[PDB]
């Protein structure tokens, strides 16, 4: 089961469309995968939002990603499985953070837009 | 005594009947490369058999 | 189904019972009179009036607060300051009108602040939640500084969502996104009820103000009104779709109104015993996050904040967007009226408290 | 399990033609995954053609189906008749009987 401060935690519907939008900024370079670049991308301000496995052990290696959007203003979800992730960056390993960058000519980026929403939707 | 001052209640926690969403998994560009390397492959030894 | 006890809780349960009933006899005597001499037109004029005043209020003052965005904002009883509850772990306080800080206080919580609570008796020792994990009572002096903490207690496992003090002032309910919502005794800072009765975790408490019913609005968009007394519910689910992130009674025990994620605020829980709503209402259009009334101490208005950048306001028998309040910039997660008057101080991801005169 | 039992040897071959069936269908994002195979199959259901895509994917994925079958094969030639049914084939020649 997954954990409780791996939040918010997206429900099933969301995290599959979170994670084809993060497949389609991989596609189009608009996403970057990897806690360290995950940082990066807040650091910058280009994170449009940041996407982070439940299923990481020791999901302490994240949780300061959150703090981090919090800080910024980026939303930010953690997604169930990090092999799911990892898979829809591109990846075969598992992965447990990234974050789908800024880029307003993105065909895109209504898509991103729509998942940002969401995302929003869910924090409080 | 009609309702008890007594006990105290767990009742039955109703739980909603969720969609299964099969998951799309995707795959890396080096899987889809492999996947495509082979099954053509496949096809084409097929082909020499069935014509050698 | 499933029924063990405590003695403590049987021991307040009386109480919780004697208190309700009396309060709750008196709102009905009040009710009575209320109804026995009123007019068509005069009444009628004044509500006019006061919807005119909500439609036409205008965001005064607009000071901010914190690093993170503001979770609470919540007046004193004595509705003089305001609390603000930041995501760093920090309720800060400001003397409302003016809105100036007291104090600041990040020691107090290290994870997500939740509700702050005011305790009824104007006595200022409000409560407040967080992610954190646990609820602190803070013995507030104007002079001495700013908040000294009571006591901190540890009942829930996971991060709380809300809590609120039961208006005898005796106890203090709690819920959280683990699966229960409890119940405190305000005295000695121990625990007594926990109801397993949702899914998922309970997001929102409230309490009916004669004292009878709470109602745990769940995660699972099962809001649950519980007889405290009893242990027994007169629950509709059927009301939201999404996530019950809010609900707030009007003081007339009449209505429960619950906020959600799927934004409509349903009003519900009447005289009427079929339970159907008089009205559902077009919140925001993203979700709902805090609803509010304020007939303690004037009328009954529902006033409701969101996701979208709008506080709105609603009357209480109608139940129609009587008018937008543009003034955040970004999202707003909590608000609070003015017990007495015309006077909304509201906060959220603008990351600052905002007044509206 | 049950659905497994009945009709799949459930192996890497059974897999692979399973995952070609479901190209044959349309998928895109490599369909859907496999938990012990059965709710791929149950994805399929909708699709509905799932065992002759097996004996194809067999005779191709290797060719030692077809190898076997050589150690044949006729058409409507001319001269049928139809009293005449019979022919073979074999890498040197395409010997009729």
């Amino acid at each position: 089961a997954p954990n409780p401060k791996a939040f918010p935690l997206a429900d099933a519907a969301l995290t599959q469309q979170i994670l084809d939008v993060v497949q389609q900024a991989a596609n189009l370079r608009q996403l970057k995968k990897g806690a360290n670049e995950a940082t990066k991308t807040l650091n910058r301000g280009i994170s449009e939002f940041i996407i982070m496995a439940a299923d990481c052990e020791p999901i302490e290696i994240l949780l300061h990603l959150p703090l981090l959007c919090e800080d910024k203003n980026v939303p930010y979800v953690f997604v169930p499985s990090r092999v799911a992730l990892g898979r829809a960056c591109g990846v075969s390993r598992p992965v447990i953070a990234a974050s789908i960058t800024t880029n307003d000519a993105s065909a895109i980026k209504t898509q991103i837009y729509a998942v940002k929403d969401k995302i929003e939707t869910l924090l409080i | 005594e009609h309702p008890s001052i007594r006990y105290v209640a767990h009742p039955l926690p109703e739980k909603i009947n969720e969609a299964k969403v099969s998951i799309k998994a995707y795959l890396t560009q080096h899987e889809r490369k492999r996947l495509r390397r082979n099954r053509r492959k496949m096809a084409r030894e097929a082909r020499e058999i069935k014509i050698k | 189904f499933f029924t063990p006890a405590t003695s403590e809780l049987i021991f307040a349960r009386r109480f919780l019972i004697n208190y309700s009933l009396e309060r709750s006899r008196k709102r009905l005597q009040k009710e009575m009179e209320r109804h026995q001499k009123f007019n068509t037109r005069q009444e009628l004029l004044s509500r006019r009036t006061e919807l005119q005043r909500m439609a036409n209020l205008e965001l005064a003052g607009s000071q901010l607060v914190s690093t993170k965005p503001i979770s609470a904002v919540s007046l004193s009883t004595d509705d003089m300051v305001v609390a603000t509850g930041s995501w760093a772990g920090d309720l800060q306080v400001l003397n409302s009108q003016t809105l100036q800080p007291l104090t600041q206080k990040l020691d107090s919580h290290v994870g997500k602040i939740g509700a702050i609570d005011w305790h009824p008796d104007s006595n200022n020792q409000m409560i407040s939640c967080a992610e954190d994990g646990l609820i602190k009572n803070f013995q507030y002096s104007n002079e001495e500084g700013g908040l000294r903490l009571l006591g901190d207690l540890v009942g829930h496992e996971r991060r709380i969502s809300d809590v609120k003090y039961h208006p005898s002032g005796k106890f203090i309910g709690s819920a959280s996104h683990d699966m229960t919502w409890r119940l405190w005794d305000a005295s000695t800072h121990q625990e007594l009820l926990l109801q397993e009765g949702h899914d998922k975790g309970v997001f929102s408490l409230s309490f009916q103000c004669d004292g009878s019913l709470v109602c745990s609005g769940g995660m699972d968009s099962l809001s649950m009104l519980w007889d405290i007394r009893s242990g027994s519910k007169v629950m509709t689910l059927a009301g939201h779709s999404k996530p019950i992130y809010t609900v707030a009674w009007s003081p007339n025990g009449y209505q429960v109104a619950t906020g959600g994620g799927d934004g409509i605020i349903n009003v519900w829980d009447i005289r009427k015993r079929d339970e159907g709503q008089l009205n559902q209402i077009l919140a925001h259009r993203n979700i709902v996050t805090q609803v509010r009334f304020s007939k303690e101490d004037g009328g009954k208005k529902l006033v409701s904040c969101g996701y979208d950048n709008l506080i709105n306001v609603y009357s209480s028998d109608t139940w129609l967007k009587m008018g937008s309040l543009a003034g955040h910039t970004d999202k707003i997660i909590s608000l609070d009226i003015s017990n007495n008057s015309h006077f909304l101080v509201s906060g959220g991801w603008d990351r600052s408290i905002k007044l509206w005169n | 399990a049950k659905s497994t039992e009945n009709e799949i040897p459930n192996l890497i071959e059974k897999m692979v033609a399973k995952g070609l069936n479901d190209l044959v269908e349309q998928y895109k994002f490599r369909e859907t995954t496999h938990s012990k195979r059965e709710l791929d199959s149950g994805d399929d259901q909708p699709q509905s053609s799932e065992a002759k895509r097996t004996k194809f994917s067999n005779p191709a994925i290797p060719p030692v189906i077809d190898l076997e079958k050589i150690k044949k094969l006729m058409t409507v030639t001319k001269v049928s008749l139809p009293e005449g049914s019979f022919k073979r084939v074999k890498p040197q020649y395409d010997e009729i009987h």
